[PDB]
């Protein structure tokens, strides 16, 4: 019996109960009744529609804009006080026509807000994401996996996207892949343990021990301690002892002349444990940091014995019938104990008219890809030591080409050689002429050509597009090596090799590419290709 | 050079800095003994670093006395390896490279010339900044 | 931003406001917004500040020698006054720019009423009123140093004294002691200075002879080099170069 | 080709942080952005700004009488600082 | 209030939901409902703020206007005025009209709106316009206070004038609002009003109208430009030649037409600063022409431009005046006598009368000049021909030789000057009765007059029948 | 080179048009910053033997306030210009009103010509200038800091408050290239305004002798 209000029929539901029985002095009824002292504002609300329509932007981003504006209203004046009573006691009408119609976001900050507060909240948040088709893609943040369906479901997600990518997905996504499982402890055991079920069976249990193998390298420096964990799940907890060696010895992460005998003595017997104990990358990490490291010389006491033991692990094999060994091969350990010896040998002579003479040999012995790897490991060191540049006939052609012979021989090893080559380009060496960095630069783009030209070609045009597009170098470099790819090319040509070759050439001075070339045309003809093939 | 020249000689400064090394303890009497000479000296013993098993005063606390008035200064030992700072301890030196006095008070460093000499805004020049010319003419006298 | 974020002192955020000042500071600071509007003045003029200094070192260089060092000062009168910065602050902002901004009307060194001494006088002291206000900032000193009323008119009282001794007294003969303490230095200095480089650097000559050539301007000096700097992508490219 | 009084001619990239541009960031930071500079052993300007891709606001001469005679008086004697003060400090000995 | 479409629905569902059952349910979902708003944001909205105020929609919609507005004046710089853009922002305040009785209305047509077609039904649907009449700049400013806001200024100008002239006996702004709103309707309107009200005044608004011409020309300017450069130039140099020579040569290199030169002229004449600096300009030639001994030449024909400027009021459609060569032979007489007493002490009569008779703008100029054996003749027949004078402007510039004279202190000259402004006070109104007063209050320095002073001024404020005298003496007994 | 020669001239009315605005002459913006192919546009990108040409480009550009006062510029075609050409200018002016103009002379002018202008300033005031030097702003330079003419009035109270006399201030040389730029003569009061590493901003004053 009021008739008091110019836009407060939307409050009146809570009108009606303070006006029916409002008694007493219904001052503050009153005044909640014509609160709504302004016009229709849904109206008006409505009607801005409408002068957007003759506006700028006559699209739904006035409505998404209205929408980010409702949320943040919705956060700032978030219910934290009392958000669990409030999630928790009706839970019926608000959370389903959240998860309808705003799941986007709005679930996700207020999971992400506290997550400690609202558990019927998140509860109901959690089973939203699961019943979506995509699973919890709206739920994507490092403590909300704390429940046992959403991360088993996200880890799922996450294993199926990383293998679909493949080689080129296993940058990208593997660190926020990892962030999550490597939060706690328990859900990386979790995921081991369904990790190690998966990887039993053959197909595909290569593929699983890998994405193993970068996982737990990633734990290692994320501050985890569970190579003891490792070891469990491998069979090498089959022999106590030996699972107990080589956990201390991980735990350490060095070598230790005395466990290296004791593991020697149980190797090299009638019964040798499964390889797949020595096969783990963690030790033979561990045996190249000990090994190859131009210092640090051993007593060499048990030279033999870390010699033979690289040997067995990089060269031995075995016939799993029915998880069973029954025929293994060791004909060619000797050859690669050799061939370790001798590189360690010259790694501890540190000498380079004898390195140079023996070079010849090294050739022959980077044909084993331990080898091959190790002497890029010892490269990468003595290079890596700063004013390592002081003499040079042609920008130190030893190690460079040692790289070149490395990567023909062994093409699997073309990412780490990219790698270090271009941490060394991306270093900056001071103590040195401009002119002599810039030849230094120039030679190490004769390696990316190198590189390039034993078909790891997409990732070196990919860094060199990254390189020109962030942290831009002098543009000599640039020109210098287009000039040089364009050498090595001739058709046919990938569509996706032009693509990605394409937007560098047709920019920075493209003339100045071409100077006397008269015979061929270096660009002119990958226009002429590119234009056939688009 | 807007800087204190007075600085401090070079006999001196080794002597101090052997003396303010982290870990010099010194007997009762050698301790009566020295503290004879302070000019300025209120003429009350400070209490021991350490009493039991026995008294043993420290150089830091008997150089507290020598700082005037009360003063407050950080500087960086010439030997201070940088990263200690950027890494933990940096407020617990493991090797005493932080130079730091509070309320005329010398609380953790070793004294060296680019805490004392003519080093521009050292211990000197604060000195003379914020007390009288003659207070510092008096604490380089009792250094001595 | 982290200007924005070390200055701003902002007010909305409570618990913060809890934290740094006690309740009735809080309370009155988020009753009256005419002390809001005032900060915000405060922070449009440090910004203001902030490109000015921007303009005159365009070197990416703080080293600036100033008559000053409030910082040491702050450090002395807060164990004077046993702070102990724990415990939240018991001053108002409004106290803190009142009394910065009479510190700055304090403080003279052109003296006159003139338009000409007026424009002189903030001049003369620009960048030192710019640095006390970016130290004495609300924020920091709510925030950081914590020091009670007292400790603060006491800091006042000292800056204002301090700035009193620094001025340069009148009848000191100057020139003669500024080219006799550019002599000392000079005879400190050696031709021998210069130990050479595999590359011939332009052979500056540093040392002696060349400030034996400056001094006495020489219309033929032994190495007269010319500095040159390209434009852009020329600079860019070594061939170009 | 060239110009006259103009010997060889060296070019590198300051390393020293003051010589190299600055760039004020929209950040606001600023970041000291190395570029080609060079180093000429004859002076003559007033005829190098005049060529094409030279710098008329960053130039600047180790010599007085040549900048004198181009660039008033105001010019000469921040440029006569500016070099006084390198030499004095060479040796990291500073002077108010 | 404002009725649309939406105002009118609102207003039969409120009309409807008195009775006639209508739930609550019911009668909000009918009422009205924001598209833009989700259903689950509504629901939580009461469970969260307890049925906020929708006014943070209110102010997100301000937001988006203003947003509007700068794209709209984004695309009509883009695409220089685009018609599709103008038509769209003619749409939308035309439904903001309608809608709101319209602040966002007002801001869009104050950032585009021209040429509308609608803005003249606008205009006159807000014919009140008591804000609008100047917050649509483009239509209330642009010939919407024309047909009153001009003459209402008129009316504020003329009061400025006179006030300025009352405390010069004892704007530029406004100018700048006019002007704002400028256009070539805008600017012949603004003539037309300025003629007028010169008219009117007689001449006193002609000086005014120059100087507004002069700052409109100087700011956002766009023969009125010559006009204007000449005037800016005269005013800048008192005593300036070149500028001089340059505006005769302008104003002979003109051809003759309708009121074109007529308006010019009078523009020039009717300004008091012009009138002054024409006076100066005159006196320094006359001195640089006795100096040089060349009495008769283009003093001469500054003289002949300053009559012909000053006579150009008299009527309309007039060409010039006669230049009275013969005439001028007798009026420089004067000034060399003048020059040969002034010789003779460091080594008439009837002409300054027949002067002072005669009505001569350059006779009052020339004489305010020389007050500011031989000197002490010339200076009575100087008295006698200014009281023969006896004008307005006349009695000012006798004003101002007075202070001059009370600053050169002279005993004599200072009783002399004591008697001529008592009887100039008599003889004029009560600014003048003030001025004499004001002149005395530091005149009488000899105690010889200081009582006569005092008596005199006593007796003049009673004389004196307007308030002016009256509080010229209360002033003067106050002060002594 | 002919683009050479076009890009010479490009930068010579650059180069004009800044000095003049920051004398003080009323130019519009579109000549104060112009593109290169705007101007080649505008003139033909052949200066030579081709339709654009010396003295073809001179401008006359009036003050800001009092038009009266018109400056203009002279492009001798002749590398050294002619004392003849000089007073075939000075007619051009004659029958001008204004007494103030500049030339260009692409090489050294003669000494006989200098000392005609010398004794023709007093009724006119007439200034010279050479491609070289003109061909880069000294204004832009960082080293140079900054300038701005003085007024009669200003001066006046500034020796009032200051107490000293205009010789007393520290002097400046009339044919420096700062006040060329400028066009100040003997006897005229210029205020620098400097950034000082230790006061921040730093004035100056200065007389031309």
């Amino acid at each position: 019996f009021s008739t008091r209000d110019y836009i407060m029929e939307p409050s009146i539901f809570n009108t009606l109960k303070r006006y029916f029985q409002a008694g007493g002095s219904p001052e503050n009824v009153i005044q909640l009744l014509s609160e709504n002292y302004t016009a229709v504002a849904q109206t008006v609300n409505l009607l801005a529609e409408w002068l957007i329509q003759t506006g700028v932007e006559p699209v739904q981003v006035q409505e998404t804009v209205e929408n980010h504006l409702k949320s943040l209203l919705i956060k700032h004046f978030d219910p934290r006080k009392a958000d669990s009573i409030f999630t928790e006691e009706g839970e019926t009408p608000a959370w389903l026509e959240q998860m309808i119609a705003h799941t986007t976001w709005r679930d996700l900050f207020y999971k992400l807000a506290e997550a400690h507060p609202d558990c019927l909240m998140l509860n109901f948040t959690v089973k939203l994401i699961s019943d979506a088709g995509y699973q919890g893609e709206i739920t994507s943040v490092s403590t909300a996996c704390q429940q046992l369906e959403v991360f088993s479901r996200v880890l799922r997600t996450s294993l199926a996207t990383i293998l679909d990518g493949g080689e080129e997905n296993l940058e990208k996504n593997l660190p926020e892949f990892a962030k999550m499982v490597c939060h706690g402890e328990h859900t990386y055991l979790f995921a081991q343990a369904m990790m190690s079920v998966l990887a039993q069976e053959e197909q595909g249990g290569s593929a699983v021990r890998r994405i193993a193998q970068e996982v737990q390298r990633f734990a290692q420096e994320k501050g985890h301690d569970a190579s003891q964990i490792t070891l469990a799940l491998g069979t090498a907890a089959s022999y106590p002892r030996a699972c107990q060696a080589l956990g201390a010895m991980l735990s350490k992460g060095a070598l230790n002349p005395a466990d290296i005998t004791v593991l020697f003595k149980m190797f090299t017997s009638m019964d040798p444990p499964p390889v797949e104990l020595i096969r783990v990358p963690a030790f033979l990490d561990l045996f190249m940091q000990s090994l190859f490291k131009p210092g640090a010389r051993i007593n060499q006491d048990h030279k033999h014995k870390y010699i033979h033991i690289l040997a067995y692990a990089a060269s031995v094999v075995e016939t799993w019938k029915k998880n069973k060994r029954v025929s293994i091969n060791k004909d060619e350990l000797k050859s690669t104990s050799k061939a370790v010896e001798t590189v360690h040998n010259l790694c501890c002579n540190e000498n380079a008219s004898e390195l140079v003479a023996e070079l010849s040999t090294l050739y022959q012995c980077i044909r084993f890809p331990v080898v091959a790897m190790g002497v890029l490991k010892w490269v990468d060191w003595t290079v890596s030591e700063p004013r390592y540049f002081q003499l040079q006939t042609d920008h130190t052609p030893v190690h460079l080409a040692l790289l070149d012979e490395i990567s023909t021989c062994h093409q699997l090893l073309h990412p780490q050689v990219l790698q270090l080559l271009v941490k060394l380009f991306e270093t900056e060496h001071s103590q040195l002429d401009v002119m002599e960095q810039l030849e230094l630069k120039k030679t190490l783009l004769d390696r990316m050509v190198h590189l390039l030209s034993r078909g790891y070609v997409l990732p070196v045009v990919s860094y060199i597009r990254k390189c020109l597009e962030k942290l831009d170098t002098d543009i000599s470099l640039i020109r210098y090596f287009v000039t040089e790819v364009l050498d090595v090319i001739a058709p046919p040509y990938t569509s996706d090799f032009v693509q990605l070759f394409l937007p560098i050439l047709e920019n920075d001075s493209i003339a100045g590419t071409i100077k006397t070339e008269g015979e061929h045309d270096p660009v002119t003809e990958f226009i002429a290709h590119c234009k056939s093939n688009f | 050079s807007n800087r204190p020249v007075m600085g401090i000689v070079q006999d001196t400064l080794t002597a101090v800095r052997k003396f303010t090394k982290r870990d010099v303890f010194l007997e009762r009497g050698e301790v009566m003994n020295l503290l004879m000479f302070l000019s300025t000296w209120d003429g009350k013993v400070p209490q021991p670093a350490i009493l039991k098993p026995r008294p043993l005063w420290t150089g830091k606390q008997i150089f507290s006395l020598i700082i005037p008035g009360h003063i407050n200064c950080i500087r960086t030992h010439s030997t201070h390896p940088d990263d200690e700072d950027s890494g933990p301890y940096k407020h617990i030196s493991p090797g005493d490279t932080k130079v730091v006095v509070e309320n005329g008070e010398l609380i953790m460093g070793i004294l060296c010339k680019k805490s004392l000499g003519t080093s521009a805004g050292s211990l000197v020049h604060i000195s003379y900044l914020e007390m009288g010319h003659d207070i510092t003419r008096l604490f380089y006298s009792n250094i001595q | 931003k982290a200007f924005e974020k070390k200055f701003r002192f902002d007010y909305t955020n409570e618990r913060a406001l809890r934290r740094t000042l006690q309740e009735d500071l809080v309370k009155d600071v988020l009753s009256n917004a005419h002390i809001q509007n005032e900060l915000e003045r405060e922070f449009e003029r440090m910004r203001e500040d902030r490109e000015v200094l921007r303009v005159i070192f365009p070197t990416g260089d703080s080293k600036v020698v100033l008559p000053c060092n409030l910082l040491r000062m702050i450090w002395n009168a807060q164990k004077i006054f046993h702070i102990n910065p724990r415990l939240p602050s018991d001053l108002h902002p409004i106290k803190v720019v009142e009394g910065v901004k009479e510190l700055s009307k304090k403080l003279v060194i052109v003296n006159g009423d003139d338009p000409l001494s007026r424009q002189a006088q903030e001049n003369a002291t620009l960048l030192f009123n710019i640095h006390l206000r970016s130290t004495l900032c609300s924020r920091r000193m709510a925030e950081e140093f914590r020091l009670s009323g007292e400790a603060f008119d006491w800091l006042l009282g000292e800056i204002e004294s301090k700035f009193n001794q620094a001025i340069a007294h009148p009848g000191e003969m100057v020139g003669a002691l500024a080219a006799q303490s550019l002599g000392e230095p000079a005879t400190q200095m050696t031709l021998n200075t210069f130990h050479y480089a595999g590359v011939s650097a332009k052979n500056v000559t540093l040392g002696v002879p060349r400030l034996k050539e400056l001094i006495n301007i020489s219309k033929k000096p032994k190495t007269p080099s010319l500095t040159v700097f390209l434009l852009g992508q020329s600079a860019r490219d070594a061939e170009r170069a | 080709q060239g110009i006259e009084q103009i010997s060889k001619v060296y070019m590198h990239l300051p390393q020293t942080d003051n010589k190299k541009k600055i760039i004020i960031t929209e950040d606001g930071e600023f970041k000291a952005l190395q570029e080609w500079i060079l180093e000429t052993d004859g002076v003559s300007l007033m005829r190098v700004l005049s060529e094409k891709d030279v710098d008329p606001v960053r130039t600047t001469s180790n010599d007085i009488v040549e900048i004198f005679t181009v660039l008033g008086i105001e010019a000469v004697r921040k440029a006569l600082e500016r070099e006084l003060y390198h030499v004095i400090s060479f040796d990291g000995s500073y002077v108010n | 209030g404002l009725q649309d479409l939406g105002v009118a629905n609102g207003e039969d569902l409120k009309e409807t939901l008195t009775n006639c059952t209508e739930p609550l349910k019911a009668i909000e979902q009918f009422q009205t409902e924001n598209g833009v708003l989700l259903p689950s944001l509504q629901s939580a909205l009461p469970f969260l703020d307890l049925h906020g105020t929708p006014r943070l929609e209110f102010h997100q919609s301000v937001f988006d206007e203003l947003r509007d507005k700068l794209l709209e004046r984004v695309s009509a710089i883009a695409s220089e005025g685009k018609a599709e853009e103008r038509y769209k922002k003619l749409e939308d305040l035309l439904e903001k009209s309608f809608s709101l009785v319209l602040q966002p209305v007002v801001m869009c047509v104050m950032k585009h709106l021209p040429k509308v077609p609608e803005k003249k039904l606008k205009l006159v649907m807000a014919d009140k316009e008591l804000y609008r009449a100047c917050a649509v700049e483009v239509k209330r400013q642009i010939w919407q206070d024309n047909q009153a806001l001009f003459g209402d200024e008129v009316s504020p100008l003329l009061k400025q004038y006179i006030l300025e002239k009352e405390s010069a006996l004892f704007e530029v702004v406004q100018r700048l609002t006019r002007m704002v709103g400028k256009n070539v309707k805008l600017y012949d309107m603004v003539l037309q009003f300025l003629r007028t009200l010169f008219l009117r005044t007689r001449n006193v608004h002609y000086c005014t109208l120059r100087a507004e011409l002069l700052m409109s020309l100087h700011d956002l300017d766009v023969c009125h430009k010559f006009t204007w450069c000449l005037d800016a130039c005269i005013r800048e140099r008192f005593v300036d030649s070149k500028r001089a020579r340059e505006l005769q040569g302008f104003l002979d290199g003109v051809k003759k037409g309708q009121e074109q030169v007529l308006g010019d002229l009078s523009m020039i004449l009717c300004d008091p600063f012009a009138i002054n600096t024409l006076a100066l300009s005159t006196v320094r030639h006359l001195q640089e022409l006795v100096g040089q001994e060349t009495l008769p030449l283009l003093l001469l024909l500054r003289l002949l431009a300053l009559g012909q400027g000053a006579w150009d009021m008299i009527d309309s459609q007039v060409f010039k005046e006669p230049k009275m060569e013969v005439e001028l032979i007798t009026r420089f007489l004067p000034m060399l006598m003048s020059f040969l007493v002034d010789d003779y002490t460091f080594n008439p009569e009837s002409f300054t009368k027949f002067l002072q008779e005669q009505r001569m703008a350059c006779e009052v100029g020339l004489y305010y000049v020389l007050h500011i054996n031989a000197l002490l003749r010339l200076l009575p027949g100087l008295v006698e021909t200014f009281g023969d004078l006896a004008f307005g402007d006349i009695f000012l510039h006798l004003l101002t030789g007075n202070l001059a004279l009370l600053a050169d202190e002279f005993a004599l000259e200072d009783f002399c000057s004591s008697l001529f402004d008592g009887f100039f006070l008599t003889a004029s109104p009560r600014k003048e009765n003030v001025h004499r007063h004001a002149l005395r209050l530091l005149i009488h320095l000899h105690p010889r007059v200081a009582p006569s002073k005092l008596e005199a001024l006593q007796k003049a404020l009673e004389p004196t029948g307007q308030s002016g005298e009256a509080v010229k003496e209360l002033y003067s007994q106050l002060g002594e | 080179d002919d683009e050479e020669e076009t890009y010479r001239l490009w930068k010579i009315r650059k180069t004009i048009m800044q000095l003049c605005h920051d004398r003080g002459y009323l130019v519009t913006q579109d000549e104060l910053d112009q593109t290169l192919e705007e101007f080649k546009a505008q003139f033909g990108d052949k200066p030579s033997e081709g339709r654009p040409r010396r003295t073809d480009l001179t401008v006359l550009v009036a003050h800001n306030d009092d038009p009266t006062d018109q400056m203009f510029v002279f492009f001798p075609e002749e590398p050294k210009v002619g004392i003849k050409t000089i007073k075939v200018y000075c007619q051009r002016m004659q029958e001008e009103n204004i007494t103030r103009a500049l030339i260009v002379v692409q090489q050294g002018m003669t000494p006989s010509a200098k000392q005609s202008l010398v004794d023709m300033a007093p009724k006119y005031i007439l200034e010279q200038f050479l491609q070289q030097e003109l061909l880069i702003n000294i204004t832009e330079h960082e080293l140079v800091p900054e300038h701005v003419v003085m007024t009669k009035e200003e001066v006046t109270e500034l020796l009032a408050r200051y107490k000293l006399r205009e010789n007393q201030l520290p002097r400046i040389q009339a044919g420096d290239p700062v006040a060329r730029y400028f066009g100040i003569k003997r006897g005229q009061v210029v205020k620098i305004i400097r950034p000082s590493e230790t006061a921040g901003r730093y004035i100056t004053y200065r007389l031309v002798q």
